[PDB]
RNA sequence: CGAGAUGGU
RNA sequence: AGCGUGUGCCUACCCUACGCCGGCAGGCGCGGGUAACCCGUUGAACCCCAUUCGUGAUGGGGAUCGGGGAUUGCAAUUAUUCCCCAUGAACGAGGAAUUCCCAGUAAGUGCGGGUCAUAAGCUUGCGUUGAUUAAGUCCCUGCCCUUUGUACACACCGCCCG
RNA sequence: AGCAGAGUGGCGCAGCGGAAGCGUGCUGGGCCCAUAACCCAGAGGUCGAUGGAUCGAAACCAUCCUCUGCUACCA
């Protein structure tokens, strides 16, 4: 029997990584951000809306149960 | 009674009032202190020939020797509510075959007379008999 | 973030400063989901923040509202102690005060030896339930002699 | 071609 | 959506629109219906669209138990049923075994009728969303027909030896 | 005194340096019309004192304690 320990707010070692990792991923989604950065799904939802208003990522699709985002139109 | 303060002065009362005040109040005032079931029973209840117990109780309170307990009045009326008229009184309440005596403490107010005289014996088990389990079968 | 304090002590009980404020204060006994929302609504606190994001004067505003509901116009029909039997007051009872209020209620029933007080003392079901087939907590007994 | 006894209403 | 019920003939109770008071259960007033005519275009649930939570016995689960308020009734304590704040158990897909099912079917989802002064976790009907796997066999448990053997006929759960 | 065992978690037999060990007894359930055979699951848990390595001590190792067993003696 085991436990995760996901963060509720950022710190600079993980917030600078959020801004550096943007071009690396073909698929951007709250769950893949959560497991890869060790972040709660509600912080992953909030972080991906900021990058969209900064113009750094493209929204592919939205629905109640599933958002989808991708890299900024090249590569 | 065994305990000080209660319904006499300061922080222990019924709903904020003393025993001498509960003995001044009318049934119209008193039904604001009782809870919803006792309030419905007093509001709806004409009490046709159920006042006869209260006459026999106040006779026994009147005619007792000075500083000594009344004799028992014995009754079938298990669904009577304890009124503030009934405190410091001896009642025998029927049990389906016998009368059990009660000394009415003032903490009993608003309860039924039938709540203090119980209709059965607490269970304590003897060993299980034949047929109690699937393996218990008897062949001659 | 501010790296602020993320565990805090409120009414002789510990709150995790890591849940949403309306679900952090329900760690206090006497404070359910329904009552915690109404207290924060009278206290003028935004429900969106984490419990470690409240300032020192914001927690004192919530604590002073929980202990005196009737002066901040929380209704009488909301409260967990109504016409208390010994002194006629209306209030909400919290923390170690709720333990003692139940402790006094069970002894008050036992002292006059009413049927409720005897069922609580013998350890049996107090409300109307049957006892032949449910609530079993002993051991299996064999038929052998 | 494994092992497969017995019989209060 | 679809199937139904409705002023009880001794026996004394029915189904409800609309307005006003109350957080709620509920209360007062005033109309229609003995019914393809009134409740009623029977504004049903799952489902559908948007929000919040974040793998934590957790905002999953709701047993157990304290205090207060209505309604039925001649009477509610061993809590009739209903409403409100609080308390917050076991339980993380279940050992040897074992039941039902082949198409608008299984399973999911809610609504009528019966019993009813008060009241479905039962049962008997109705609609709505809607699959996977088969088109076969006699192996296991049984049924039908024929040939065959018997010391059975109380009929193999039979009869019988030291 | 020479050498060995025990010091339950459930009667009894005492495994091996992993928190029961396995054959057996007891108690309950399945299978059958039913009893035996067979199958499955249960039983509240520092196992005499004092030190030391360990994730760990009835069960890896010291030093004391006591009764048995075979030899056989401080008596």
């Amino acid at each position: 029997r085991d436990k995760l320990n996901n963060l509720v707010l950022f710190d600079k070692a993980t917030y600078d990584k959020l801004c550096k990792e943007v071009p690396n991923y073909k698929l951007i989604t709250p769950a893949v951000v959560s497991e890869r950065l060790k972040i709660r799904g509600s912080l992953a939802r909030a972080a991906l809306q900021e990058l969209l208003s900064k113009g750094l990522i493209k929204l592919v699709s939205k629905h109640r149960a599933q958002v989808i985002y991708t890299r900024n139109t090249k590569g | 009674v065994e305990q000080k303060k209660k319904r006499t002065f300061r922080k222990f009362t019924y709903r904020g009032v003393d025993l001498d005040q509960l003995l001044d109040m009318s049934y119209e005032q008193l039904m604001q202190l009782y809870s919803a079931r006792q309030r419905r029973r007093l509001s709806r209840g004409l009490r046709r020939k159920q006042h006869s117990l209260l006459k026999r109780l106040r006779k026994a309170k009147k005619e007792a020797p000075p500083m000594e307990k009344p004799e028992v009045v014995k009754t079938h009326l298990r669904d009577m509510i304890i009124l503030p008229e009934m405190v410091g009184s001896m009642v025998g309440v029927y049990n389906g075959k016998t009368f059990n005596q009660v000394e009415i403490k003032p903490e009993m107010i608003g309860h039924y007379l039938g709540e203090f005289s119980i209709t059965y014996k607490p269970v304590k088990h003897g060993r299980p008999g034949i047929g109690a389990t699937h393996s218990s079968r008897f062949i001659p | 973030p501010e790296k602020f304090q993320h565990i805090l002590r409120v009414l002789n009980t510990n709150i995790d400063g890591r849940r949403k404020i309306a679900f952090a204060i329900t760690a206090i006994k006497g404070v359910g989901r329904r009552y915690a929302h109404v207290v924060l609504r009278k206290a003028d606190i935004d429900l969106t923040k984490r419990a470690g994001e409240l300032t020192e004067d914001e927690v004192e505003r919530v604590i002073t509202i929980m202990q005196n509901p009737r002066q901040y116009k929380i209704p009488d029909w909301f409260l967990n102690r109504q016409k208390d039997v010994k002194d006629g007051k209306y209030s909400q009872v919290l923390a170690n005060g709720l333990d003692n209020k139940l402790r006094e209620d069970l002894e008050r029933l036992k002292k006059i030896r009413a049927h409720r007080g005897l069922r609580h003392f013998w350890g049996l079901r107090v409300r109307g339930q049957h006892t032949k087939t449910t609530g079993r907590r002993g051991r299996t007994v064999g038929v052998s002699k």
